[PDB]
């Protein structure tokens, strides 16, 4: 399974993405996004954080909420506590500190199995996703989809691209993995 | 029963290797530093000299009683302290604390909501950037001292 190892290359200058793949055949014009290696989150240019200084200005709370999906909440009190020059530090952490212990996180779920594997069978969508929201407290941002359909024929690879919040009636192949904000593990 | 130098100008002691007064910060909290005079030193291990010498020597003239010194400590590098110690071994009361000063930490052991004074020279090799980017770490130390807060 040497192709099989996930892994993701973060790329300093972002033209160098075209020689993380072979198979792509993109041109070599083609922007930073668009290119199979970072569609399929495989690529990663520095250069992304360039445009977070866009979004920044014009959303004031882009920022922030990036922060909170990201580094684990990373409350400002942490940074304080940075701050005084000690470390990180702390011990057994008395229950009340702890309540904050059980927040969102964002995972993945596979349709293969599961209590959500019928949507795989070939549902939509938006049946999912009210699905899991109104059982499991689940928000399913997105789909991780084979690039091609893994049936060996189609595409050998297991290499599998985003599509940021499909429409309502989007099919649901069983293969697909979902992106979701669960809650309380 | 005091020590002075030989021209009766200043204060005096027997000199001492640099870990006679070397403390980290659980001693300097443990030592009760009041109305003393902190020095926050920017220095890397190869900068140039500057004579900290110069800075504890008024300090600690021989008209000042021994009670009235102040107790001079030096928050910064700790290679370039071993260069300065050769110097300032013979001054008495004094103290040496490694690590940079910017770290709070350091100004929490070191008490610096009651040191007399809190100097801050930087020892870097400056003015080969840009003029007005000479003195940001003096600048940024200046800054984090008057943005604490103390009990
Ligand atoms: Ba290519």
């Amino acid at each position: 399974a040497g192709a099989n190892v996930p892994l993701i290359t973060e790329l300093a200058n972002d033209s160098n993405v075209q020689f993380l793949d072979q198979d792509d055949d993109d041109d070599p014009d083609t922007e930073l996004y668009m290119t199979q290696p970072f569609a399929c989150g495989t690529a990663f240019a520095v250069s992304v954080l360039d445009s977070l200084m866009s979004t920044s200005y014009f959303n004031d709370n882009a920022l922030t909420l990036i922060r909170t999906l990201i580094t684990g909440g990373a409350t400002p009190e942490l940074e304080q506590i940075l701050a005084e020059g000690a470390g990180m530090r702390g011990g057994y952490c008395s229950p009340a500190v702890l309540a904050n212990r059980d927040r969102c996180r964002v995972a993945q779920i596979s349709l293969f199995d599961g209590p959500l594997a019928q949507f795989g069978q070939g549902g939509h969508y938006g049946e999912l996703f009210v699905y899991a929201l109104r059982h499991f407290g689940i928000l399913c941002i997105g789909l991780y989809r084979f690039r091609d359909t893994n049936e060996s024929v189609r595409s050998p690879s297991s290499k599998r691209y985003v599509i940021t919040n499909p429409p309502e009636d989007f099919p649901l192949l069983p293969t697909d993995q979902v992106y979701v904000l669960t809650y309380k593990q | 029963p005091r020590k002075f130098d030989s021209t009766g100008m200043f204060h005096w002691c027997p000199d001492r290797p640099l870990n006679d007064c070397l403390q980290d910060r659980s001693q300097a909290s443990a030592s009760g530093l009041r109305n003393h005079v902190v020095v926050c030193l920017f220095a890397d291990a190869a900068s140039p000299l500057i004579g900290l010498r110069n800075l504890v020597m008024p300090l600690r003239a021989s008209n000042f009683h021994y009670h009235e010194l102040k107790p001079t400590i030096i928050v910064g590098n700790l290679d370039y302290l071993h260069r300065e110690w050769k110097t300032l071994q013979n001054f008495p009361k004094l103290s040496i604390l490694p690590g940079s000063p910017l770290n709070r930490a350091n100004l929490r052991a070191v008490n610096i909501n009651l040191c007399d004074m809190c100097v801050i020279v930087s020892a870097k090799d400056r003015n080969m950037e840009d003029p007005n980017l000479v003195d940001k770490e003096a600048i940024l130390c200046s800054l984090n001292i008057k943005a604490m807060t103390f009990d």
